[PDB]
RNA sequence: GCCAACGACCAUACCACGCUGAAUACAUCGGUUCUCGUCCGAUCACCGAAAUUAAGCAGCGUCGCGGGCGGUUAGUACUUAGAUGGGGGACCGCUUGGGAACACCGCGUGUUGUUGGCCU
RNA sequence: GCUGGUUCCUUCCGAAGUUUCCCUCAGGAUAGCUGGUGCAUUUUAAUAAAUAAUCUUAUCUGGUAAAGCGAAUGAUUAGAGGCCUUAGGGUCGAAACGAUCUUAACCUAUUCUCAAACUUUAAAUGGGUAAGAACCUUAACUUUCUUGAUAUGAAGAUCAAGGUUAUGAUAUAAAUGUCCCAGUGGGCCACUUUUGGUAAGCAGAACUGGCGCUGUGGGAUGAACCAAACGUAAU
RNA sequence: GUGAAGAAAUUCAAGUAAGCGCGGGUCAACGGCGGGAGUAACUAUGACUCUCUUAAGGUAGCCAAAUGCCUCGUCAUCUAA
RNA sequence: AUCUCUCAAAUAAUAACGGAGGUGUCCCAAGGCCAGCUCAGUGCGGACAGAAACCACACAUAGAGCAAAAGGGCAAAUGCUGACUUGAUCUCGGUGUUCAGUACACACAGGGACAGCAAAAGCUCGGCCUAUCGAUCCUUUUGGUUUAAAGAGUUUUUAACAAGAGGUGUCAGAAAAGUUACCAUAGGGAUAACUGGCUUGUGGCGGCCAAGCGUUCAUAGCGACGUCGCUUUUUGAUCCUUCGAUGUCGGCUCUUCCUAUCAUUGUGAAGCAAAAUUCACCAAGCGUUGGAUUGUUCACCCAUGCAAGGGAACGUGAGCUGGGU
RNA sequence: AGCAGAGUGGCGCAGUGGAAGCGUGCUGGGCCCAUAACUCAGAGGUCCGAGGAUCGAAACCUUGCUCUGCUACCA
């Protein structure tokens, strides 16, 4: 009849999975955030002052605060319906990078080259984003091996 | 017993296995606070051996630790420091050494001369104005216990003598009595110059030629008296003052790929042929009996 | 009296009748519950950017007044 | 454990540890009292063994009978020098099959110096 | 309280424990779950057949006693005592979910209009996937005739419909009959009891190595 | 049972220092006549109402949070604390000794 | 090709066993006057080297364990979506598209930072 | 706070049966939905280089199926392999300490099955941010600072260079402050997913669609079934 | 009402009667008035013996009574049953 | 009110008087933090030495410990031991989960202070994190050394602000024992007793395979152990309809239909000689009683009978009766 | 179905965590002309079973087994 408070719901998520218990690696207490590196919040059981609580495990944020050893996010959550930003303080090994920013970034400076190229002969930018597409009309030679290559199923009896 | 005893088994990392790290000291030692983003903490490193004791700075990055600065008592050679290289006096001159090496690095030879007559003093050096900030120095102990007397210390003591900046306090020095200072600043007088080992040649100089033939031998080889000890060191300090000679070494070389030598690893062709040399004994060794 | 209760039913459907909505969105974002100062040590510089024109090339004469930087290289 | 009226922290027994330039007399003055052609097990596979006395006054000693008798139980370790790399506090390491002892190596020991015959019984 | 047999045709509550949490317990009497001469070895009994049915019928503990007893007394009226390997593969870990209605006398008088309906424990049962093999015979080839015409009178035990396989492995091991002959032949299938060994060729040598002496001497 | 020191060193609101200060109770504080609560319940129960503002039965907590003056030495200021829901109590503390056996 | 110090990723880096290790070294080893802890100078501590390459450590070997990683298992199992599709229900067959895994076979057995120094 | 009646027509729009709190559990406040009242504005408002919503592209995110016991945590069936010396019956022996089986232990290799409160990997469906001009690089200025001697770094203001703005498909128009605006705070059902019970046209739910509010063509019939959601008219 | 402090409202002191508790009396005043084993030349019993505990242990008589769940008691009789 | 593990369908959220439990404590060390030093076990051991103590040495991935339930973390620690100390501190406001993004509470990150250990870096604003708890009114301390008492002082009293505590366990907070077969009312099917309704654990009710019995003979008739199926007579279930009223239990009288057939018509079976009787198919046509106690359905009698079977709209009170209820 | 609970020496009871407690029987002797009574002495305990926590559990904890109490409904 309850979750109402405050760890409860926590099985596979706030452990550490496999292989991994023991003493914390050091290369996440290097790393360095500005405002506007954009974070995720997820889950840790190493550092055992401070959590994100039961809901926000899984999402990820913004950063406006720069302070001792903490990082303070937006973040957005269902309410029904009034999705709010929350403000939520957090030492730093609970937290991962984003690196959904980080194929946007070399999405930049490809096209500040390939714009500087296109510098050189005008025509064209072709500098937009498109997946694949209807591709082509070929004419396929066998050239290995002539057809029938016959598959047939007869499968069952066992 | 324990097979899979080995499937649910792991590890502490490497420098555990090899004991190198704590990683409890070193983590809340580089516990940089994360306002500043990436100014270095610069921390000082002493290791020691049975024969060496050594001085690094270093600081840490994201992928690792450069290590500006380094000292030996291999140096010392060059200072006429010939033997006992693991001694109090010993680790003076080697703090002292990159107390001015880093100032030729950043250009503050003149500025932050520290200490420069020392008979144990207690001089933690001042902040100067209307310039340079002065840069400041962590100390760790590594492994070894931070014990009242520990020879680390000493490595401090001629760092911080020679103009360092240290968060720095004197209660575990050795001679300063634990039951209860009555700073006896002298003592380090005698330690700095050598002079608690420079009496045990002179409470020995009569008693046992075989000691000479014992600890604190060689000094017999080389004519060293129960003396002279203090101004091999002050001689050599002032020469640490003139300039450290930045180990500039031009062999470059005879290193590479000599001779092998490690034993290159065997691969499919090798092995499983090297197996066919094994598989057809020891049918022969049955076909020998029939 | 157990009737029927404690339900989520509709509910959500009429959530989504009105759109769901990211708070609004906004630039210049408030300012508060950080470090409470961090904050004002902007504002000594807040009241120092005075020049574009006049003393932003000053300075530059006055960098090659102690010849360069050729020391601090490292720190 | 109440089988013996006897309970924690009691301060039951007294012992002591022995190394260096003292333990290889006060064996010696044992092993008149061992008889030192000892029996076979008296002996553990990890190169160190031990044993147990009655009547703990002939090594010597004046007998003072305000003090009492004392039947007591002896271990003497012996090693390999570099042992102390299992118990040293930095770089420390395991020995491996060597310089790790066998029950043999003692029983060498014991039967070339000393002269303590293995008593197979 | 011994609930008649069609209360469980369906497998709809949920995967039930045995724990170490709740006492209460009461016994399932199935004790055996292999019948026939179990000391032969491999070689004693080529021949194997299951019997396996085609739903995810739930199984009730009982038939699986009579499983046990009424092909054993077929067998044992036909083709020797010791000519086979009977195995019954299933266990009933599964418990069924029961209010006694012991609430007679008079003297109790409140318990439960439905007010409230916790469970207490009488029985077990069986939970059944499709192919799952049941009821199975390890013996030799010239009692084909023996187990199938007896294992008539143990489908009509386990309900619903059921098909009858005919293995072709060789016995109640894991390898085919005709994959059986030639890697046993050297060194490659060791004997065991009621299985074989899989490929004593890693490792590393010298297991390989005995196995290579006492075949050729 | 809760051992305390009966000495002990925290923030003086005078001095603004760290100095020892001493500690001790509360008890009771009778409630002392004719206050202004007190000069009400007893004005209006001159006869004939009977029992209005209602004397409180239903009794819930085992134990009071009992609370510790904090007196400075030095500079003779009083402060207060809490402390948490524990029905023994003693001061000055009878220190516990770690690792003894019972003695026969 | 190594060695040290500091590491970093923290098993391809581990463990069992066997073998080797030039130099630099690391170690091992030795003493107890002072610092100094100690029941115990063994662990700690101070002094420094006679002896040592045995161990440790490094390097390597094992149809070694382990783990990494590939290929098949397998479009199988489950599955979002759809129906005037059957069946007595149980449960399954199709349309729609994502799509596994242990086992089973093979390959691999530390990569590297800076700081020095060594040179077979 | 409980029942009865709450009177003229058309047009427009069109819900609730939920969370909390309460000597409440037949009622009220509360948000929720709705309706009204305008008002500010986009080459997404008047004769795009800016948005807000679904998939893509990329990036994190979970242990449910499916598995998995020849790993743990348990629980669990079969024998086998044994130097065994835990050894129970013995045996040739005074016992055997000589020797010999057997039976209990044990280990080694397995093997039959399993798990709502067991996990070594692990899906589809659905979560989360991001897909630039509110940019992207570059200067030297700023800092009354705890940090740091470039009096670095961080953020700030201000110049320098800059394509066509950076995934698809749309926008029946987007954007907000009051009245806290009348109601309503009892619900029902089918498919899968699913507890309680043997169970039911019973109860108890999560995710949708529908019924109440809804006529309708079709299984004669029937609030939900399946077609389709209802200005007056001919084809 | 009498005392002491207190500039005073007030603070306590000495007090302090009847009630209830405290000590008896009472049931033709309400209302009460137990079980456990053992034990007799068959068995069965319980004349008895021990122990438990209470304010004291249902006494003289009645009865499946209009009042005995078990009830359609066990036994003759009234009865063709 | 409140805490966990699931129940939960891999974001979170969430149900019933669903399952397993827990809490109203406890600790000046079980706190704060530096220091050393690693346990569960198990092997070989060692006078008295087993399940016995104690020391030694190896294997010891945590199989322990961590105040308490259960999860989770935990290996030179967050444990064992030791040192030394009060951060279980003053202060200001924001932020986390309860949700209306309220209040209490509890955690969390700061800014300022004062410190406490550690050589330092650091660590510390209470128990390793998920529980270990409360609002006005007052009573009441601690408070500046604080203003108010309204004409002006002085002095005491109260009065106020600010931090707690005394208190509200029906946990957002009334002070609270009974029953009415004399009971009078607003109403309710949101809520039963009665009548119908889907369901059938219950019971009447057949099928199947045959372990056996039947002298022999499994199957004449039987059929155990287990296998799976219909009816609505009851027996509960459930609450769907009627609470502004459906006259609700028996017997009498009385039409009726019903097969799962008692016996009569036509057969067949047999351990069917006959007589007698049993099985089983088809068969609702007339038949299924007269009495003792009870208020009865049944129950059990006595007798007729060459022989006495079950059932339906609770059949039926403007047909009665009223014996119970 | 909570709960008042109990189960201890042959039997009866007493025992609130440091003990195995009392009484009657039972067992032996003396005393007896012999039996009782009398007198001295001895003996008599998985504390209902399984667990919990711990310095130790008959007692503390819950859990099942046996057995009253004690009024309630109606798979």
């Amino acid at each position: 009849t309850n979750s109402k408070g405050y760890r409860r719901g926590t099985r596979d998520m706030f452990s550490r999975p496999f292989r991994k218990h023991g003493v914390i690696p050091l290369s996440t207490y290097m790393r360095v955030f500005k405002i506007g590196d954009i974070v995720d919040i997820k889950g840790h059981g190493a550092v055992q002052k401070g959590l994100p609580y039961k809901a926000y495990h899984g999402k990820t944020g913004r950063i406006f605060n720069v302070t001792q050893h903490a990082v303070g996010v937006i973040v957005n959550k269902r309410v029904r319906g009034k999705i709010l930003a929350k403000r939520v303080n957090v030492r730093i090994e609970h937290i991962h990078h984003s690196k959904c920013r980080e194929d946007f970034l070399r999405r930049v400076k490809e096209n500040e080259r390939l714009l500087k190229e296109a510098k050189e002969k005008g025509q064209w930018v072709s500098l937009k984003r498109q997946p694949e597409q209807p591709k082509k009309a070929h004419f396929v030679k066998k050239l290995e091996e002539p057809i029938a290559l016959a598959p047939i199923p007869y499968e069952f009896i066992a | 017993k324990n097979k899979q005893y080995f499937k649910r088994y792991q590890v502490k990392f490497r420098r555990r296995r090899e004991g190198k790290t704590d990683y409890y000291a070193r983590k809340r030692l580089t516990f940089q606070d994360k306002n500043k983003y990436n100014t270095p903490k610069y921390r000082l490193i002493v290791r020691l051996s049975n024969k060496d004791i050594t001085v690094q700075i270093a600081y840490a990055r994201i992928e690792g630790d450069r290590v500006v600065c380094a000292a030996y008592s291999h140096e010392l050679p060059k200072y006429g420091i010939q033997v006992g290289l693991t001694n109090y006096a010993a680790a003076y001159c080697t703090g002292l050494l990159v107390a001015r090496r880093v100032l030729n690095k950043l250009g503050l030879d003149s500025l932050y001369a520290g200490c420069t007559e020392v008979t144990g003093e207690e001089f933690n050096v001042e902040p100067v104005d209307d310039g340079p900030g002065a840069f400041r120095c962590f100390l760790d102990v590594g492994l070894a216990r931070t014990t009242t007397g520990a020879r680390v210390f000493g490595a401090m003591k001629g760092a911080v003598d020679g103009g360092l900046n240290i968060p720095h306090s004197v209660k575990r020095f050795p001679g300063y009595s634990a039951e209860t200072k009555s700073f006896n600043a002298d003592v380090h007088r005698a330690h700095i110059f050598g002079q608690h080992v420079a009496d045990y040649m002179r409470s020995l100089e009569e008693e046992d030629e075989e000691s000479f033939k014992r600890q604190f031998s060689r000094y017999i080889k080389l004519g060293i008296r129960a003396d002279d000890l203090e101004d091999i060191y002050k001689k050599a300090h002032q020469a640490i003052r003139n300039d450290p000679t930045h180990k500039v070494t031009a062999k470059k070389s005879s290193a590479v790929t000599k001779k092998r030598w490690n034993a290159k690893k065997l691969t499919n062709e090798q092995r499983k042929t090297k197996i066919a040399a094994h598989k057809a004994a020891y049918v022969a060794k049955l076909q020998s009996e029939t | 009296a157990k009737s029927k209760n404690h339900t989520n039913h509709n509910q959500n459907k009429k959530a989504h009748r009105n759109g769901i909505k990211r708070p609004l969105r906004k630039r210049h974002e408030s300012t508060l519950g950080m470090d409470v100062k961090f904050l004002i040590n902007q504002r000594y510089a807040r009241k120092g950017n005075l020049s574009r024109e006049e003393s932003v090339k000053r300075y530059n004469e006055r960098i090659a007044s102690q010849k360069g930087k050729p020391k601090p290289v490292t720190l | 454990v109440r089988s013996f009226g006897i309970r924690r922290n009691e301060k039951i027994a007294v012992h002591c540890t022995v190394r260096g330039a003292k333990a290889e007399e006060i064996l010696e003055r044992g092993l008149k009292v061992r008889e030192y052609e000892l029996r076979r097990e008296n002996f553990s596979s990890t190169g160190n063994f031990g044993f147990g006395i009655q009547e703990h006054i002939d090594l010597g000693i004046k007998y003072d009978p305000s003090i009492g008798i004392y039947g007591l139980d002896f271990y003497v370790v012996l090693g390999r020098p570099g042992y102390n790399v299992n118990h040293r506090k930095r770089k420390s390491g395991t020995v491996g099959f060597q310089h790790r002892l066998t029950k043999e190596d003692a029983m060498k020991w014991f039967q070339q110096k000393y002269d303590g015959i293995i008593l197979n019984t | 309280g011994r609930r008649p047999a069609r209360c469980y045709r369906y497998c709809k509550n949920k995967p039930y424990p045995k724990s170490r949490f709740c006492r209460g317990v009461p016994d399932p009497k199935i004790r055996i779950f292999d019948l026939g001469r179990k000391k032969a070895t491999v070689e004693d009994f080529p021949l194997c057949v299951h019997l396996v049915s085609d739903e995810y019928e739930q199984l009730s503990s009982e038939a699986l006693e009579a499983g046990r007893i009424c092909c054993n007394k077929y067998l044992v009226k036909y083709c020797g005592k010791d000519q086979f390997h009977i195995r019954m593969r299933l266990h009933p870990f599964h418990v069924i979910r029961i209010n006694k209605m012991l609430s007679c006398a008079g003297a109790d008088r409140l318990q439960t209009g439905m007010r409230g309906a916790f469970g207490k424990p009488q029985g077990t049962v069986a939970r059944v996937r499709i192919g799952q093999p049941i009821m199975s015979v390890r013996s030799s080839d010239r009692y084909k005739a023996q187990v199938i015409e007896a294992l008539r009178r143990a489908k009509f035990k386990f309900p619903g419909r059921q098909k009858i396989y005919v293995s072709k492995k060789w016995g109640f091991t894991k390898y085919e009959r005709e994959r059986y002959e030639e890697l046993r032949d050297d060194n490659r299938l060791e004997p065991d009891g009621c299985n074989v060994k899989y490929r004593p060729e890693h490792g590393p040598i010298a297991a390989w190595e005995k196995a290579q002496r006492d075949v050729y001497a | 049972m809760v051992n305390v020191p009966k000495q002990r060193r925290t923030f003086c609101k005078k001095c603004k220092v760290h100095k020892l200060h001493k500690v001790t109770q509360y008890k009771k504080s009778k409630e002392r006549k004719g206050a202004q609560g007190r000069r009400r319940y007893d004005r209006k129960q001159q006869g004939f109402g009977g029992q209005t503002k209602p004397i409180f039965r239903k009794k819930a907590k085992t134990t009071k949070k009992i609370v510790l003056r904090m007196e400075c030495t030095e500079c003779k200021y009083r402060k207060q604390t809490p402390l948490k829901r524990c029905k023994h109590f003693e001061l000055g503390g009878d220190k516990k000794r770690k690792g003894q056996m019972i003695q026969f």
